[PDB]
């Protein structure tokens, strides 16, 4: 089976250095082409760059060049990307392809073109001047405002922390049905921001403890927040 | 460069339909166009190339067709591993990426709960304000929601995030973020956010005044 | 009008 292993990504400031390893099994990594390609939410798919089956000829997308080079090793079946003067713009999921002759097999002439097949699993690359911060919690707090015939919103707030990832249970992982936590949004600041809220009888308010556990590995930030009514 | 272009962006169906994802190319590719098909989280992975040809191992369910500047995708019959985002992509000249059609599952008009929460005293002691408002468990996708203070619209000073469709129910989730300054947020009194789905029978606003609390 | 080959093949 053909495989394509990936490694080498992490969070940096701008300026700063990467370097980006691919490591294939599974077919003859020296007769074959290779790609580099990165995907963002906002701006999809990108090409990034190519390199021929034995490092003779290669070349790049505009937006890269002079910054960025490929390179491989046939003897270690690796391809590399190297990744100087990082800007906030190259965050991406970056994935390795293997290039694929985009024509029936047996055909050879000059209609054919070439694409790619096999994809490499991803690499996360976040560049960002942003420095690592804990998250301050805040309660959502259920009100009247927040309630809806008989059931009641509440949450915590996860405000200003970096880099991603937090965890958030509730009540210890025993509340689960009714539980929605947000995908974190990126601020302005460059700092991300998470809510967590659930959905609970408006009975309940008087007498059940609700409290949000919020993990942030990077800062070692552990904090129980109980949240209360309005 | 080559611009490639797909409708719709998203598109509802149930298991056993058939479906068609179009992409369109700024000029003529030729023939040269891949679909790749890609789940959250996984890399995508390689279906169809020169317009209609299977990629060895894939499902006969998918087919392609096109020439020139306009090309199709459709799977037969949905199966439920067909659920995922579709990517067009011409290889005639360098490689250019369509924005992807997400094939997302289809159910009745689900209506929103609204709610909204003012700012906690702890966050307004640290010199900000956060109004929260959420829409719970509703269908489609496409929601209408505005922030009014004092009956002024606010606009580029909030964010919303909206989860992943539900594997139990199908439905999305929505939360929105408005974000003043603790001095801006002293200088009004009314706080609302007005939500418009075809689900419900009037837009619901729901809203508090500052110092209610 | 098409991208070249970088395989060691045309196969």
């Amino acid at each position: 089976q053909v495989q394509l292993v990936e490694s080498g990504g992490g969070v940096v400031q701008p300026g700063r250095s990467l370097r980006l390893s691919c490591e294939a099994s599974g077919f003859t990594f020296s007769n074959f082409g290779m790609h580099w390609v990165r995907q963002t939410p906002v701006k999809g798919l990108e090409w990034v760059a190519i390199i021929w089956f034995d490092g003779s000829y290669k070349y790049y997308t505009d937006s890269v060049k002079g910054r960025f080079t490929i390179s491989r090793d046939n003897s270690k079946n690796t391809l590399y990307l190297q990744m100087n003067s990082l800007r906030a713009e190259d965050t991406a999921v970056y994935y390795c392809a293997r290039a694929r002759k985009g024509q029936r097999s047996d055909y050879y002439g000059s209609e054919t073109s070439y694409t790619f097949d096999n994809w490499g699993q991803g690499t996360l690359v976040t560049v960002s001047s942003a420095s690592t911060k804990g998250p301050s919690v805040f309660p959502l707090a259920p009100s009247s405002k927040s309630t809806s015939g008989g059931t009641a919103a509440l949450g915590c707030l996860v405000k200003d922390y970096f880099p991603e990832p937090v965890t958030v249970s509730w009540n210890s992982g025993a509340l689960t049905s009714g539980v929605h936590t947000f995908p974190a949004v990126l601020q302005s600041s460059g700092l991300y921001s998470l809510s967590s809220v659930v959905t609970v009888p408006s009975s309940s308010l008087g007498t059940q403890t609700y409290i949000c556990n919020v993990n942030h590995k990077p800062s070692n930030t552990k904090v129980d927040k109980k949240v209360e009514p309005k | 460069d080559i611009q490639m272009t797909q409708s719709p962006s998203t598109l509802s169906a149930s298991v056993g339909d058939r479906v068609t994802i179009t992409c369109r190319a700024s000029q003529s590719i030729n023939g040269w166009l891949a679909w790749y098909q890609q789940k959250p989280g996984k890399a995508p992975k390689f279906l169809i190339y020169k317009a209609s040809i299977l990629e060895s191992g894939i499902p006969s369910r998918f087919s392609g067709s096109g020439s020139g500047t306009e090309f199709t995708l459709t799977i037969s019959s949905l199966q439920p591993d067909d659920f995922a985002t579709y990517y067009c992509q011409q290889y005639s000249s360098y490689w250019t990426f369509g924005q992807g059609t997400k094939v997302e599952i289809k159910r009745t008009v689900a209506a929103p709960s609204v709610f909204i929460f003012p700012p906690s005293d702890e966050q307004l002691k640290s010199g900000t304000a956060s109004v929260v408002c959420l829409l719970n468990n509703f269908y489609p996708r496409e929601a209408k929601v505005q922030w009014k203070v004092d009956n002024a619209l606010q606009s580029g000073n909030s964010q919303e995030s909206v989860t992943e469709q539900d594997s139990k129910d199908s439905t999305y989730s929505l939360s929105s973020t408005l974000t003043l300054s603790k001095a801006d947020y002293e200088k009004h009194k009314v706080y609302a956010c007005e939500v418009t789905h075809q689900g419900l029978s009037s837009p619901v606003t729901k809203s508090f005044n500052r110092g209610e609390c | 009008d098409g991208n070249p080959d970088p395989n060691a093949n045309p196969n």
